[PDB]
């Protein structure tokens, strides 16, 4: 057994954390007072579960978790929140004053100020680690905080520990529910920073999750709620390989080799299905082969854009509920025959995939309905660059300008890294097309 | 399509299948980068105090 | 009010077709990077696919499929052919072509050129690239065709035999105009033109051989001698065939022209189509066939941005406002739809 | 807990003032004696930012109240709200300003700033994280302008990290008190430049033509020009006193609605105006909010660009209705937007309308059409400057010409930078 620590930066990670470990808690059926009945062990054990979960004398069971957001009020409601006796007061960290949407706020300004207070209330996590493998970060692009402070922690923790991989679960902005015109800045800057610190990130884009919301949940104007329900749905699906018996991607390092060939090209696109929505009362089941082909469809994405012109890398295929090897490859043979799936020459042409019997849990009152089988996709494609280049050509609108620049010069960053990080972001746009393009 | 590495256990199964062959900077480094920035801001704001007084 | 964007200032046909939008008085015309639009009237070159769909509130719909250069490009479109089952080798309505670089199908070309000429049978090929404007060359010997490479490209047999228009024992080639919509309904249009050589065939001067128009206007002395422009539209043509052949033109070459139309763009149907994408699209295809002394019909080349006859720009534009415009932006048939199964 | 400290300097800035705690207090059901006697507890949630808590869970407002003379404060503490302000916090003169800048900032008001600025750090003292100040004043008077500007920069010199906002009340002919408005508006336009984060530009001539075309009101007075720069004051900080997602403080508003230092004067915006029980609908709200004719600042929008726009909503309506409307108005005049900032409108909705109303929207516009109201300031300034007219009641305080002509160039390059990114 390997513990795995996750980490929660700013109100998107924060939020979003909340939503995974209330989930986690229903999947491994833990109290909301920490007790876990099925656990005969008390006080200590090496289970899978405890990757995430250690224990106290008393049958506690805690999450390996930090929360640190640089305003008070939204780790305040995780102190006062459902699940709040989970968390001793050692893993929430807040501060006073936010970073107001300025990456350089939170990365130069405050984050010099509470970047070693963080760090030592990680390594009171990891010291009680026998064999600590890494860690999970969870921010927003757009935010301050979740870009400004999480590129500091993540050059901090490539430091402090060498050996240990991370991964990253990042919300890409979305203006139909983002709260700053300068979110572009903020995400190249922190994806030009973190791109050396990152094993592998999973980008989450707000504009996938609103749509899939409003056209399968009948959700009319989705909230951070709804989002993050089903945010959580899909990084449950990425860790259960962490947290349950299985033999693929049992440990962080599995998941850069089984995904990433190449460094820089360390993001993978996730595609879920089902999302059914729980209002209504009978619904027909998907089959293995419906859900798989819907693992094709844009409509499903994390990222809007299209596997059909650009080249796959890797492809991981993760069940969980009712399905058996034989409906798996008999639905993968009638896609190879529909769809326009191709891989670099350089890559074999194939399909890992891990099934875990036990259905979604579904959080009671939710809007998702509980289904028989589902499915995560991560795939490695060059047509998540279509994201990048979106990305940066709003960067370079404001720039060319340089509107709002003074906001960041004013925290003491230079604008020549404003440069920097957009070279950087064109190097990687080249990269993917070098790769994916004939 | 081949079947490759199958492994079974109480909670699932995996497997994986093949379709077709194939064809950091220093504590220090980072210490210098945010006491610069942090000297900078000491910098304008002594200027601003400066056109104040003036 | 529906909002619409121009990036190819040299598009002759988007250029009525903007015309039109604006004399509705329901459609206002963007600045070119106005990103709050609903139609884009793309570039040809590094149209920025990646970018649509994704304004809060705009249904987006653009001018170009994306993926479909595979059909209009020489070289894909012989690899197209080749490598989908749909079409295979044993294609019959395209002639036997080979992709040289100068993949690489020399071997194969000069296998099946020794092959003809120990058969004593015709071993007369042609060599182009999609980078000829106006880089042709058309031999009986394969070291002077590979020779000329080397100085990508594709050799395809030369059609020896073409049916010859009377009087003037002259060359032709047909031009069918086709539009395919957001839900993927193939339109022909139901004018075509005949761009017709004005010197006769000689099977022993490139003007002679190629039906290009500005070829015609400016190394032909015959130029517009036996037709406008050397361009005969689709009444006079289905004339001469009842009165020459005894047959018609929807018989004797129009059903070979709609089976070869819907065979390629079924084949690449579920590379392209927009059906379940955030964005949508259309695009106006240009299709050129040869036809032989034995009223066979041969695909030739697709054009993904064709230009139109001068007769047929006001009709052939206003049907593309009519299916594919205003299909999904309704205001306040020239085509015949080959109908297919999705 | 993110306090703000309020200023309010001068006839007009505490007679406004003194309307804005009275809406926001009825807004949070705080009564005229500090109790509160509301219903919600999102009345209460923010309610810290404006309001210190004293003994017996009475609600102070965090508020000073400054003047050169006794006049206007007397009837302020004596109004219906009056007893509510800390009564150490009235900081007042006896000998006026006379309408004077210079006697405001360079002669009787450096004799009182100290004493105002000894009850701003005891109220700063007080608060666990100070977020800044915001002021209420007119520009062309000489309290509120000249006094006024002076404790901007002695605060902005105490508090150089915090955000600093502005209500001013700019002079027009048609509302006028004295000819020499457009001089101490001038002096107090640069000042504003270089001193202020956030800058709202409240035109008494959009007030008075609200007043007299569209609220059919023939003979507007100060208080009818005054209920609309409450309702206008209340709907603008509405973000920052009830939770919400979008431009919640002050630096996060000046992030999302200043992208050039100097450009940060905005045009506000009102609706419904309504000359009463009829129910407006979202797409009336979204509409009238955006007409010039619902704009405080008398300047045209369609004559210039939008950098930046703040929308808030305020009522129960369909947030998914809110959506489309704003978009619909954004994606039918996309001309009127700059291009080179993407999604530069932000919508705001907040649950709890204001009084009397079912449903209301503010309007916040960074445009640089806000150059007419400058250009027109400029066009009085130097009318009167050029034959150095009355010019005596500033020399005898001391000021020299040379002041006057830096602040014309100051006051032509602001409009020169706003018609640069207007091209
Ligand atoms: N999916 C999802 N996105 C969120 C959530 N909260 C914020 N966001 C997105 O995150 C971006 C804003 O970043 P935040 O996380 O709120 O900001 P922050 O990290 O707290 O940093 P500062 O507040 O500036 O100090 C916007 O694009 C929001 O749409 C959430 O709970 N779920
Ligand atoms: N295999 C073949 N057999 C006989 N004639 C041929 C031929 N290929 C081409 N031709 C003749 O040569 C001409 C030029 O062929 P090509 O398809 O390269 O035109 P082009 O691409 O230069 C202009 P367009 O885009 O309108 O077709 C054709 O119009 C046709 O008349
Ligand atoms: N809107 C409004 N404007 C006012 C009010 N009182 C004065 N003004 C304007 O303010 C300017 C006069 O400044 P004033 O505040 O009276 O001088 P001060 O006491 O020295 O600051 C003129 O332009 C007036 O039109 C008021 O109650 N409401
Ligand atoms: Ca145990
Ligand atoms: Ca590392
Ligand atoms: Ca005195
Ligand atoms: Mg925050
Ligand atoms: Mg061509
Ligand atoms: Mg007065």
């Amino acid at each position: 057994m390997r513990e795995c620590i996750s980490i929660h930066v700013g109100q998107a990670g924060v939020q979003i954390g909340n939503a995974c470990w209330e989930l986690y808690c229903l999947e491994h059926g833990i109290q909301p007072d920490g007790q876990m009945p099925s656990d005969k062990t008390i006080g200590g054990g090496d289970d899978s579960f405890n990757t995430f979960f250690s224990e106290t004398g008393a049958g506690k069971h805690v999450p390996r978790a930090v929360f640190v957001d640089l305003e008070p009020t939204v780790i305040d409601e995780v102190r006062t929140g459902t699940y709040r006796q989970l968390f001793h007061p050692e893993q929430l960290i807040t501060g006073k004053e936010d970073a107001a949407n300025n990456y350089a706020r939170g990365h130069y300004t405050i984050g010099k100020e509470i970047i070693d207070l963080v760090l030592d209330r990680i390594r009171k996590l990891a010291d009680q680690c026998t064999g600590l493998q890494g860690f999970l970060v969870f921010h927003s692009f757009g935010g301050g905080t979740g870009s400004g402070f999480t590129s500091l922690l993540m050059e901090r923790l490539s430091v402090d520990y060498g050996k240990k991989s991370k991964l990253e679960f990042s919300i890409y902005p979305a203006p139909q529910v983002s709260t700053a015109v300068v979110e572009p800045y903020n995400s190249i800057l922190t994806t030009h920073t973190t791109l050396e610190h990152s094993d592998c990130a999973f980008m989450v884009d707000n504009e996938a999750i609103y749509d899939i919301c409003r056209r399968n949940l009948d959700i009319e104007r989705p909230t951070y709620t709804n989002l993050n329900r089903l945010i959580s749905q899909i990084v449950s699906s990425i860790t259960a390989s962490l947290r349950f018996d299985g033999a693929l991607n049992v440990d962080l390092t599995e998941f850069q080799t089984n995904l990433v060939p190449y460094p820089r090209i360390h993001f993978p696109l996730a595609t879920y299905a089902p999302v059914i929505s729980a209002e209504k009362a009978y619904h027909e089941q998907l089959s293995v082969a419906e859900i798989t082909n819907a693992c094709f469809e844009p409509a499903n994405q994390m990222v809007k854009c299209d596997p059909r012109h650009g080249k796959y890398m890797a492809c991981c295929l993760l069940y969980r509920g009712d399905v058996v090897p034989k409906d798996v490859n008999a639905a993968i043979a009638t896609i190879k025959t529909k769809r326009s799936i191709q891989f670099v020459d350089w890559c074999p042409t194939g399909f890992k995939v891990g099934i875990n019997y036990q259905p979604p849990t579904v959080v009671p009152g939710g809007d998702l309905a509980k289904v028989q089988r589902a499915v995560c996709m991560l795939s490695n494609t060059t047509a998540i660059a279509e994201a990048w280049a979106r990305l940066d050509h709003k960067f370079d609108l404001m720039y060319a300008k340089r509107a709002f620049v003074h906001w960041y010069v004013g925290e003491g960053m230079e604008e020549g890294e404003f440069s920097e990080a957009r070279e950087d972001m064109a190097a990687l746009e080249k990269d993917y097309e070098e790769v994916g393009v004939d | 399509m081949e079947v490759i590495e199958l492994n079974k256990c109480t909670s699932g199964q995996s497997f994986e299948v093949i379709l077709k062959p194939p064809s950091d900077p220093s504590l220090e480094e980072i210490q210098k980068k945010l006491e610069a920035a942090e000297e900078r801001r000491k910098y304008q704001e002594a200027e601003l105090l400066k056109h104040l007084a003036e | 009010m529906y909002t619409f964007v121009v990036r190819d200032e040299n598009s002759s046909v988007y250029a009525e077709v903007s015309r039109l939008l604006l004399a509705t008085g329901q459609w206002k015309r963007l600045r070119k990077d106005n990103p709050r639009f609903n139609l884009m009237l793309g570039e040809r070159n590094r149209l920025p696919f990646g970018r649509l769909g994704h304004e809060p509130g705009l249904v987006q719909l653009v001018n170009y499929y994306r993926g479909a250069d595979k059909l209009c490009r020489k070289a894909s479109l012989v690899k197209l052919i080749k490598t989908s089952p749909e079409l295979s080798e044993s294609c019959t309505w395209f002639p036997e072509s080979y992709v040289i670089y100068p993949t690489d199908e020399r071997e194969v070309f000069l296998a099946a050129y020794n092959r003809r000429r120990e058969g004593r049978e015709g071993n007369v090929w042609i060599a182009k690239s999609s980078a000829g404007a106006k880089g042709i060359l058309i031999s009986s010997e394969a070291s002077e065709l590979l020779d000329f490479i080397d100085e990508v490209h594709v050799i395809q047999k030369y059609l020896e035999k073409p049916l010859l228009l009377e009087p003037g024992h002259r060359k032709f080639d047909i031009r069918s105009w086709v539009l395919v919509d957001h839900l993927y309904n193939i339109y022909l249009y139901r004018e075509g033109v005949l761009r017709t050589s004005s010197e006769p065939y000689n099977s022993a001067d490139k003007t002679c051989h190629l039906t290009n128009h500005c070829i015609q206007k400016e190394y032909s002395k015959n130029y517009g001698r036996y037709e406008e422009g050397n361009e005969m539209f689709f009444e006079e043509f289905n004339q001469y065939l009842m009165d020459a052949l005894n047959t018609t033109l929807e018989n004797s070459i129009l059903l070979q022209i709609k089976h070869i139309i819907r065979s390629c763009l079924m084949c690449i149907e579920p590379a392209i189509s927009t059906k379940h994408l955030h964005y949508q699209s259309f695009q106006l295809f240009g299709f050129d066939f040869m036809v032989d002394e034995e009223l066979k019909v041969w695909l030739i080349e697709v054009n993904g941005a064709p230009a139109c006859a001068q007769k047929l720009y006001a009709e052939l534009c206003q049907g593309i406002v009519d299916v594919a415009i205003s299909s999904v932006f309704p205001l306040a048939s020239i085509f015949i739809k080959l109908h297919h199964h999705h | 807990m993110r306090e703000i400290v309020h200023i309010q300097a001068g006839q007009c800035g505490n007679q406004i003032g003194a309307k804005f705690w009275e809406v926001i207090s009825d807004e949070h059901g705080i009564d005229p004696t500090g109790s509160y006697h509301g219903d919600s507890d999102l009345q209460l949630e923010r309610i810290n930012v404006y309001y210190n808590e004293a003994t017996g869970n009475k609600y102070v407002p965090r508020a000073i109240l400054v003047d050169l003379e006794p006049g206007t404060m007397d009837s302020v503490r004596s109004g219906p709200f009056g007893q509510i302000f800390r009564p150490d916090n009235f900081v007042f003169g006896q000998s006026g300003a006379g309408n004077n800048w210079a006697k405001g900032h360079y002669t009787e008001g450096a004799e009182l700033v100290d004493s105002v600025l000894d009850v701003v750090r005891k109220e700063s003292e007080s608060c666990d994280c100070l977020q800044g100040f915001q002021l209420t004043h007119s520009l062309g008077g000489g309290t509120g302008s000249g006094m006024g500007t002076l404790l901007i920069s002695k605060i902005r010199e105490e508090y150089p990290d915090r955000i600093m906002n502005t209500f001013s009340v700019m002079p027009s002919p048609k509302v006028s008190d004295t000819v020499v408005e457009p001089y101490n508006a001038t002096l107090s336009v640069h000042q504003l430049v270089e001193n202020t984060d956030e800058t709202y530009c409240i035109d008494n001539e959009a007030l008075y033509d609200i007043c007299f075309r569209t609220l059919k009101l023939t003979t507007p007075t100060y208080g009818d020009l005054n209920h609309l720069v409450s309702a206008t004051m209340s709907g603008v900080t509405t973000c920052l006193r009830f939770p919400g997602q979008l431009n919640a403080d002050l630096r996060k508003l000046a992030v999302n609605m200043v992208p050039f230092p100097r450009l940060h004067f905005f045009m506000p915006g009102f609706a419904p105006l309504t000359s009463q029980y009829r129910a407006l609908t979202v797409p009336e709200l979204t509409q009238q909010m955006f007409d010039s004719k619902n704009m405080m600042a008398a300047c045209d929008p369609r004559h210039g660009r939008y950098l930046t726009v703040a929308a808030i909503f305020r009522g129960r309506m369909s947030m998914k209705e809110v959506d489309e409307q704003m978009l619909n108005v954004q994606n039918k005049n996309s001309s009127y937007f700059v291009e080179w900032i993407p999604n530069n409108v932000k919508t705001a909705v907040c649950d709890i309308p204001p009084r009397g109303l079912k449903m209301s929207a503010t309007f916040i516009g960074n445009s640089t059409a806000i150059q007419e109201l400058f250009k027109r300031i400029s066009e009085q300034f130097t009318a009167m400057f050029r034959r150095k007219a009355f010019l005596h009641w500033y020399t005898g305080e001391g000021m020299d010409e040379m002041e006057f002509t830096e602040a014309e160039s100051n006051m032509n390059d602001l409009v020169s930078e706003y018609q640069q990114y207007q091209d």
